[PDB]
This record gives structure tokens, C-alpha cells and sequence, in this order.
């Protein structure tokens, strides 16, 4: 299998925090219409989704 | 399996 991340389709609408504990940047991201959250890198966040990633950093900050 | 919340 079942798709994770950006491969669900889905338009991200909120990071709910960040992590580095496997070696490099991920957000939890939670997706439009749905209450499962999961973990994706900064990296493709960064690209697919700036303003998102922007909104997290501006709220805290 | 620490997160920093947003905020």
C-alpha cells in the first residue's frame, strides 16, 4: 504493498513536526481528508510541496 | 523516534 508519502495521491495540507533520528530531515506530514499522517523526506517536501514546508518553518519562528 | 511539533 500500500502506497506511502506523496505516492498516495493525496495534496499535503500540514507538517505536524519534524524529525532527524534516521539520518537525515523528515516531516510528519498530514494529508487533506485523511487522519493518517506519515513521515516523508525534506527533500522531496522541499520541491513538492515549498509552501507547506514554508508555513511549518514560519509558524515556529 | 523524537518529533519537534509545529508551534
Amino acid at each position: 504493498e500500500k502506497p506511502r508519502g506523496f505516492a498516495r495521491g493525496l495534496e499535503p495540507e500540514r507538517i505536524i513536526g519534524a524529525t532527524d533520528s534516521s539520518g537525515e530531515l523528515m516531516f510528519l506530514m498530514k494529508w487533506k481528508n485523511s487522519d493518517e499522517a506519515d513521515l516523508v523526506p525534506a527533500k522531496e517536501a522541499n520541491v513538492k510541496c515549498p509552501q507547506v514546508v514554508i508555513s511549518f518553518y514560519e509558524e515556529r519562528l | 523516534g523524537t518529533v519537534a511539533l509545529r508551534e
